[PDB]
């Protein structure tokens, strides 16, 4: 189905950038 | 074809060929144009169609044969398009086609209409204003037709007229916004023939099948359709047309009249300007409430639609100081109507509820309104809903999906004075999530966004109740029931989301919980389980931080095993690669244990390598090359710690530090990195200048392909590689300029 593969790409998204936010918090960025 | 085609075409064109001859050859030739692509037919559409105009002809005494080769043309429509293409053949098909069309018997007759549908379908281009009031004559008389399969093709014709002008009618608004000819122009028959179309639809509505079923499609629905293609083909030009019909047969003591009123009326809701329909919504209300408790069984459900599609296209109309109480009080008897009515009444409240929070004042300095103008009727019609969801006929008409996306939508699309009530049903909701899990599509992605809305909303304490029974919820269901793999991601994904908004907190269900986890990360058979279960993972990692170290050990072993299985799916090695980053960013110092075969895992991994012409390989190695350095980056930051100075534990990382700069190196080298490798190139960079100082300056500067990767970063399009790359280069900067006095 189309709307169950939308689904999971938004989830992985939300997920690399709460990842990125934690990283760059440790980094001390923005 | 080698031979068979013109074997085929001769049989039917030969003089001496009997009825049965050419009547069975041009069905066989006719099955044969719907099998084979336009690869070997478009050579043979020449000679196919002079097999088939010779059996539809006028001249032809059989109408066998002529049923047989109107059928065989309708099939072969799919390539007659260089043939369609010249005026003078476009004239010999049309001719033929419509002298079919007059043909004493109903079966090539109803065939005939089906070709003028499809060749309307396809061909509207080649239809010169010429052909207008011959094709009008035509479909227009087969509308007025007694036989109902005569009567489908002449509103079908006309529905696929709307669609293609609709299509047009976008093209040219395009075309003039962009200071652009159109590149095809609408001819407008449908405007042309609205004058005569309506007064025929609008009379087709009165013939429903009093004898009701739903898998069955008759002239009076099509009438339906076609009228609502054509309010939004026509615009605001329908209205004067149904408005008087609506307006002297909305209280007509025939129901068929009565039905076709309030039908024809929520049939012109979408196409003419709002600023027309709204003052009619309002006129017509009074009338609509008293629809929805007429006798008729189908009354009321078109009444419900009419309302339930008020609400979604003209929302201010909707709420009205004057109508909404009766309005509101009539929706609550609907829901305990039959699943025709009580749907519809579910989506008309879930319309309500976005218009009434849209409408709503939120004051400049605060989340979310105070009030609006369901709090009065609130608790009352959440009630109603949840009591729609206990009905045992549910299944039909959808009525408990409906009812479920209804009042999560209310509870979304809510007011602070509503919030015992939103919290209060929201734990019922969350009481049944395994049905609601088992129950379209949107249902689930709603539930997690719902539940994402309320935790977040409510008081923290009336967060961790509902947090408890979400897990109470599930924890039931993966003990109980078997395990569905579509089931299970949806319950994978559940977690996640209230991982993601409870953090720390969530360790109160760690325990109950790493079972189920496990089962995810043991499922190699299905990866998308799997990869949820990779996901859950490192939410976690972000939520429960160091809490997270008891629980290391094994969802290290799964991980780990996972990547020596040589039977999954490639989506999986990345994604665990990433997490292993997470980890490591997560337990800190803990890592120690797991770091040497995580190493070895990720140097590995970096080697790997695909050839240049696979496209998708390409892509896939540049995924994995992404998570091989977002895995360093957690580990390299994760054994770095948050304090004054690096902690002595990255010394372990240090021997790696060589092989990283030449992973980096190389990345630079191709031309086909990804500016999300870039970014995570750039980032890793800046961390091994943090942690290991000026020795990393000069191993950079002596791979000048990193310099040119990190310029490249700071000048790209996104964001992420614009921040890490420049992040990167002050860092680089920082040791180029240390040790160095300042002076005025």
């Amino acid at each position: 189905s189309l709307e169950q593969s939308e689904r999971r790409r938004r989830l992985l998204e939300l997920q690399k950038s709460k990842r990125l936010d934690y990283v760059n918090h440790a980094r001390r960025l923005a | 074809s080698p031979e068979l085609i013109p074997q085929l075409v001769a049989n039917v064109t030969n003089p001496n060929s009997t009825e049965h001859m050419k009547e069975s050859t041009l069905e066989a030739i006719g099955y044969i144009c719907q099998d084979i692509d336009p690869e070997q037919l478009q050579d043979k559409s020449n000679e196919i169609l002079t097999a088939i105009i010779q059996g539809m002809r006028k001249e032809e005494p059989s109408n066998n044969v002529k049923l047989a080769a109107t059928n065989a043309l309708l099939n072969s429509l799919e390539f007659t398009k260089a043939n369609f293409d010249k005026e003078s053949e476009r004239h010999f098909i049309m001719q033929v086609v419509c002298e079919a069309t007059q043909c004493p018997d109903t079966r090539v007759r109803v065939a005939a209409l089906q070709n003028l549908v499809k060749i309307m379908s396809l061909y509207y281009q080649y239809m010169e204003t010429y052909m207008g009031p011959a094709l009008f004559a035509i479909t227009i008389e087969a509308m007025k037709s007694d036989i109902d399969e005569v009567a489908l093709q002449g509103i079908e014709f006309w529905s696929n007229v709307c669609d293609e002008e609709m299509d047009l009618a976008i093209e040219a608004s395009e075309a003039a916004e962009q200071g652009r000819p159109p590149e095809h122009t609408s001819k407008f028959y449908a405007k042309g023939a609205l004058q005569y179309l309506v007064p025929i639809l609008t009379q087709t509505l009165t013939k429903q099948d009093e004898n009701d079923d739903d898998d069955d499609w008759n002239p009076c629905k099509a009438a339906g359709v076609c009228l609502m293609l054509l309010a939004t083909c026509c615009e605001d030009d329908i209205v004067p047309h149904v408005l008087p019909f609506i307006k002297e047969h909305i209280k007509n003591p025939d129901w068929r009249y009565r039905d076709a009123a309030v039908m024809a009326f929520g049939c012109i809701l979408e196409g003419p300007e709002p600023s027309q329909l709204k003052p009619l919504v309002i006129q017509a209300m009074p009338t609509l409430i008293e629809l929805m408790k007429d006798p008729s069984v189908v009354v009321r459900d078109t009444a419900a639609w009419t309302v339930g599609r008020i609400c979604e296209l003209l929302p201010e109309a909707a709420i009205n100081d004057v109508y909404l109480a009766p309005l509101l009080q009539c929706l609550i008897e609907g829901l305990s109507a039959e699943p025709r009515v009580a749907s519809n009444v579910c989506w008309a409240f879930s319309s309500l509820a976005e218009a009434a929070y849209e409408a709503a004042d939120v004051a400049d300095d605060q989340e979310e309104p105070a009030t609006y103008c369901l709090s009065s009727s609130f608790e009352l019609i959440v009630q109603k809903l949840l009591e729609t969801t206990d009905r045992p006929d549910g299944h039909q008409n959808n009525l408990r999906s409906s009812a479920y996306e209804s009042l999560m939508e209310i509870v979304k699309n809510s007011a602070k004075d509503c919030y015992p009530a939103v919290q209060k049903t929201t734990l019922v909701i969350m009481e049944r999530l395994q049905q609601v899990l088992q129950m379209f599509n949107d249902l689930q992605s709603l539930l997690c966004a719902t539940l994402q809305n309320v935790l977040r909303k409510v008081q923290h304490q009336d967060a961790l109740q509902i947090s408890d029974v979400v897990m109470a919820s599930l924890l039931r269901m993966f003990q109980s029931t078997a395990g569905s793999g579509g089931v299970q991601e949806d319950a994978l994904m559940a977690v996640s989301t209230l991982v993601e908004v409870l953090g720390g907190e969530f360790l109160k269900y760690m325990e109950a919980f790493k079972p189920f986890l496990g089962i995810g990360l043991k499922n190699y058979a299905e990866y998308q389980v799997c990869l949820a279960a990779v996901g859950l993972v490192g939410d976690l990692c972000r939520a429960l931080q160091s809490n997270i170290i008891p629980f290391c050990d094994e969802v290290m072993q799964l991980l780990l095993e996972n990547l020596g299985n040589e039977n999954v799916h490639r989506s999986v090695k990345p994604q665990i690669l990433s997490v292993f980053g997470d980890i490591a960013l997560a337990i800190g110092g803990e890592f120690k244990k797991y770091l040497e075969v995580v190493l070895n895992t990720l140097q590995q991994a970096s080697q790997a390598q695909v050839d240049k012409s696979d496209y998708d390989m390409v892509d896939y190695l540049n995924e994995l090359r992404e998570s091989c350095l977002e895995a360093y980056t957690g580990i390299v930051q994760g054994l770095k710690g948050d304090q004054e100075n690096v902690h002595p534990d990255v010394m372990l990382v240090q021997p790696r530090v060589e092989f990283i700069l030449s992973f980096i190196d190389h990345i630079a080298g191709d031309e086909d990195h990804t500016d999300g490798v870039v970014a995570c190139a750039a980032g890793l960079i800046g961390d091994l200048c943090t942690a290991f100082g000026k020795d990393v300056l000069k191993l950079v500067e002596a791979r000048p392909m990193i310099h040119e990767l990190l310029t490249e970063g700071r000048r790209s399009k996104t964001n992420k590689a614009k921040t890490l790359a420049t992040w990167a280069t002050k860092e680089l900067r920082k040791l180029k300029n240390q040790g160095l006095t300042r002076v005025d």
